[PDB]
DNA sequence: ATACAACCTACTACCTC
RNA sequence: UGAGGUAGUAGGUUGUAU
């Protein structure tokens, strides 16, 4: 019989300085942070996928309801949440013909017909970037079903350097230079015309569209510049950090890339979010522990960052990872440290099955739930019931996340109420919130990038190029 | 009688103004402000005027600093007193804070004696504030889902958590009773100790040369017929209670290792003790899950539960997996599974399909019918009434019960 | 290379939002 | 890859003794 604390829910910053805890339901009521004046929109692919594309952007002006708004807050059309224009009269068009594309897809190889794939979408928009005069803001790359289908490490055709995924590579041909693009689905915009045995949609954007609407629309704008939110209740001078190891796989030698996001808050009162980029790698297979070397290299260029947006040094830096360091990481750690930073690293992991069921009721625990193991434990229910939505963000008992402080000494009520705060600065999604901390989530949106790709020497820091 | 008025400071409450104006016309009332209602090349004091004698029910003030002490506004709420006085309507002027930097003390006489509505703390509960004191007077709106969804998104994004206790139930089995004492016996050689260390008839593992058993040295005899010669000695004698709580040390073995060893011989008893009940098993990637056949039950409505049924054609059966931890506190964590068998005593070889089914089956059953399942699952296993035993003569307990949550709010569907 | 525990990632296939 | 979640399937590392 034990007792289950609640950490009350974080809001965010939106327009007129109002807040919020829904983004859905700031961005309707509110609006976004920062205002631009428009979105100028390039399109990449076939005559069809630029219809395709028109008909999702005309369609998307107008008000769209879902079949309950209470879980679903319907989206009340671009100009009147972003209050900027993204028409169809804006859209730069590019043209990829069916023939050349017919003429790379079928190569037995998956490595070679991804290569040269990537290569014909990717040296059009190179070329509208330097030699034309217009300019673009977000390059909506349309993409076929044959083309995604067949662009898989495991996909195989049926019957008659780089990564061999399609959007990773597609991603990190562009990392020099600095073009914020979007890659769609035919069947995301036309899922009423993509049928597969009896008539009836794969896909059933039917009584979600309004939530497809608000996903793409948010994506879009912050892609384009915007600031659709801020996070309100972030702190003072201490500064969060995220790790996240990938497998560099055959590239050069089995290797791991650790890669990085930081965050924390300007003089401004704004909110500083980007990435530590370059990977740092080690050589060992199966080893997610950093070397000295490295770890002094990295933990240097976050305190740099820091000082250069700031003027000072961090009070606090917290350090989220899925590993648990070890004494040599944590010693070359302090070894960079000044005197007045204090250090925290914290594990977040997802995998000790704890689920707790409800005694009565049809529905799950609800979010926010904390289960104190001890002053360096706990559990955090991220995903569970909200009471506003009137829906768990999870259909399934959710699981949560085992928050240890593996490093230092600190509150761990502190850590637990920074990660669920954390948890609601995802701009690639407009949801209520998500499981896992945002710079977790971004550092993975990063590796899964860079080791797609070996001629990468100076990544961009913002978001916009990779996510 | 249809408008609303709202005055304020002409160029300095222009965004606020403007936010509240769009959204009341949201809502289908009927708002006049001199921002978007104002026509040009006309009489504006005289339109102003007319329009706040003959046309306004309600008067809504925007009080600011910029507002508190502005000649036109100061006008307009003369106006509106007097109409106000002519009408005999209490709540005709409803002041609307806007403004931190002006304090409640420092307000004009003309609405020292009014009760504002605060938007100094959030806009949208004030604006929830102001819909709840019009419907309460009964100010006129001519509407239609637009509007009803906009007004319940309003009244419905403030929606929280109330404080009622809420009881939780887990899937962590709590140990009750362990062995007396941790038994490392120096068997030598024992022609090789038995070297398979897993066809035992007891949970058996050998660190250095000691087999490290909960049980006695004789109890091995059948298995080992050289520790029948074997003196009994079976040395260290580690009591439970003192590893357990992280007081045994020294070079003979780690602490940690003593644990680890502890779980491992939990799991191993575990295993066991399934094997010993006569329940079919599943071999997974990281695991091995133990499902009942559809004779075992009759009929497979345990405490009116289910744990079989038929999906299209094929029989899905509830499964479990369990896994000792000493970490916080020695419990043993339970899984759930769904298995389908084409058959009464068979398996689908294609583990695709088995997922597929698996996925689909497990998207209509909710926490409900997953903890009801996995209680009487857990009740089925267990041997007594309020617990049952892994065999190490040596035994340890385990409640049927899994040990429960508390929690101080909750929702009210 | 064998046995275990305790951690780690890459890869699909469904489900709903 | 519009986005989250839940599962399953493979592989590997450290430690403890042969
Ligand atoms: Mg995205």
């Amino acid at each position: 019989m034990k007792e289950l604390i609640y950490i009350e829910e974080p809001k965010i910053l939106f327009a007129h300085g109002q807040k919020c805890t829904d983004a859905r339901d700031g961005l309707a009521l509110f609006g976004p942070l920062n205002n631009l004046y428009g979105i100028k929109s390039g399109v990449i692919g076939t005559k069809q996928g630029l219809k395709i594309f028109r008909d999702y952007l005309d369609h998307i002006q107008k008000p769209i309801y879902n079949s309950n708004s209470i879980t679903r807050p319907m989206f009340p059309g671009f100009e009147a949440v972003f209050d900027c224009k993204w028409e169809s009269t804006g859209i730069t068009f590019k043209e990829v013909t069916n023939e050349d594309i017919g003429k790379f897809l079928y190569n037995s190889s998956t490595h070679k017909r991804t290569y040269d794939l990537v290569s014909l979408f990717i040296d059009k928009i190179i070329s509208a970037n330097k030699n034309e005069d217009e300019n673009v803001d977000v390059w909506f790359v349309i993409v076929p079903d044959e083309i995604y289908k067949y662009c898989r490490p495991n996909s195989v055709l049926p019957k008659e350097n780089y990564d061999a995924q399609f959007h990773d590579q597609f991603k990190a041909r562009l990392l020099k230079h600095t073009i914020p693009t979007q890659i769609f689905r035919e069947s995301t915009l036309a899922w009423r015309d993509f049928k597969n045995a009896f008539g009836l949609p794969i896909r059933d954007f039917s009584k979600i569209e309004g939530h497809l609407a608000w996903t793409i629309s948010t994506a879009a704008f912050y892609k384009a510049g915007g600031k659709p939110w801020k996070l309100s209740d972030v702190r003072n001078g201490v500064c969060y950090l995220g790790l996240v190891y990938k497998k560099v796989e055959k590239s050069k030698n089995p290797r791991n890339a650790c890669c990085a996001a930081q965050m924390f808050l300007d003089n401004g009162d704004g909110t500083v979010f980007k990435g530590e980029v370059g990977p740092w790698y080690n050589p060992k297979n199966g080893q997610y522990h950093l070397e000295p070397k490295e770890a002094k290299a990295l933990l240097s260029q976050s305190l740099q960052s820091y000082k250069e947006q700031i003027g000072e040094y961090p009070k606090e830096v917290f350090i989220h990872a899925k590993t648990r360091f070890n004494h040599q990481e944590w010693d070359a750690f302090l070894e960079v440290t000044p005197k007045e930073t204090n250090l925290v690293g914290v594990t977040i992991s997802k995998t000790k099955p704890l689920k707790l069921y409800k005694t009565e009721g049809d529905y799950t625990i609800l979010r926010g739930n904390a289960y104190v193991v001890n002053e360096r434990s706990a559990f955090l229910w991220t995903v569970g019931y909200v009471p506003k939505i009137q829906t768990a963000l999870s259909m399934e008992v959710p699981n949560p996340l085992f928050i240890e402080i593996n490093k230092g000494e600190a509150d761990i009520k502190q850590v637990l109420k920074d990660i669920l705060s954390l948890t609601k600065l995802n701009y690639n999604a407009c949801i209520f919130a998500d499981g896992e901390p945002v710079t977790l989530r971004f550092a993975d949106k990063i590796g899964e990038i860079l080791t797609a790709s070996t001629d990468i020497k100076t990544p961009p820091l913002a978001f916009k190029y990779y996510i | 009688r249809n408008k609303i008025f709202i005055s304020h400071a002409t160029p300095d409450d222009n965004d606020f103004t403007r936010w509240l104006a769009l959204k009341l016309i949201g809502l289908g009332y009927e708002v006049w402000c001199d921002i978007l209602f104002l026509d040009k090349g006309v009489d504006f004091w005289s339109n102003i005027e007319k329009v706040i004698r003959e046309d306004t029910c309600k008067f809504l003030l925007v009080s600011s600093s910029y507002s508190n002490q502005r000649e036109g506004v100061l006008k307009e709420l003369a106006v509106a007193a007097k109409v106000k006085k002519q009408l005999k309507d209490d709540k005709f002027i409803i002041p609307l804070a806007i403004d931190e930097q002006l304090s409640y003390d420092d307000i004009n006489i003309d609405i020292v004696r009014l009760n504002a509505i605060d938007f100094k703390m959030s806009w949208a509960r004030g604006l929830k504030d102001i819909l709840e004191a019009f419907e309460k007077q009964k100010v006129p709106k001519e509407v239609a889902s637009k509007s009803n969804l906009l007004y319940q998104q309003i009244f419905l994004h403030d929606k929280s958590v109330i404080e009622k206790e809420e009881i939780y139930d887990s899937n962590w089995l709590s140990i009750l009773s362990f062995p007396e004492e941790l038994r490392f016996h120096e068997y030598n050689w024992m022609l090789p100790k038995r070297f398979d260390v897993r066809e035992l008839t007891f949970p058996a593992v050998r660190y250095k040369n000691y087999l490290c058993t909960f049980a006695w040295a004789y109890d091995f005899t059948y298995h080992l017929p050289k520790t029948e010669t074997y003196h009994k000695s079976k040395t260290i004698r580690i009591p439970t209670e003192e590893i357990l709580s992280g007081s045994y040390d020294s070079n003979f073995i780690r602490n940690a290792e003593c644990k680890r060893l502890i779980v491992q011989l939990l799991n191993k008893a575990f295993e066991l003790r399934m094997k010993d009940k006569e329940v079919q098993e599943y071999e997974m990637s990281n695991k091995t899950a133990y499902w009942l056949e559809k004779g075992k039950l009759e009929k497979d409505k345990f405490e009116k539960t289910m744990l079989v049924g038929k999906q299209k054609d094929k029989n899905w059966h509830f499964a479990i997996s369990g896994a000792s931890k000493l970490y916080p506190f020695p419990v043993l964590m339970i899984s759930s599974h769904i298995f389908f068998t084409a058959d009464g005593k068979k398996l689908i070889d294609s583990s695709s399909v088995q997922h597929s089914s698996r996925r689909r089956q497990g998207k209509n059953w909710w926490n409900n019918t997953w903890r009801t399942k996995l209680l009487a699952f857990i009740k089925y296993l267990s041997d007594d009434d309020t617990s049952f035993y892994l065999e190490m003569e040596e035994k340890v307990f385990v409640s049927n019960e899994p040990v429960k949550f508390k929690g101080n709010v909750s929702y009210n569907i």
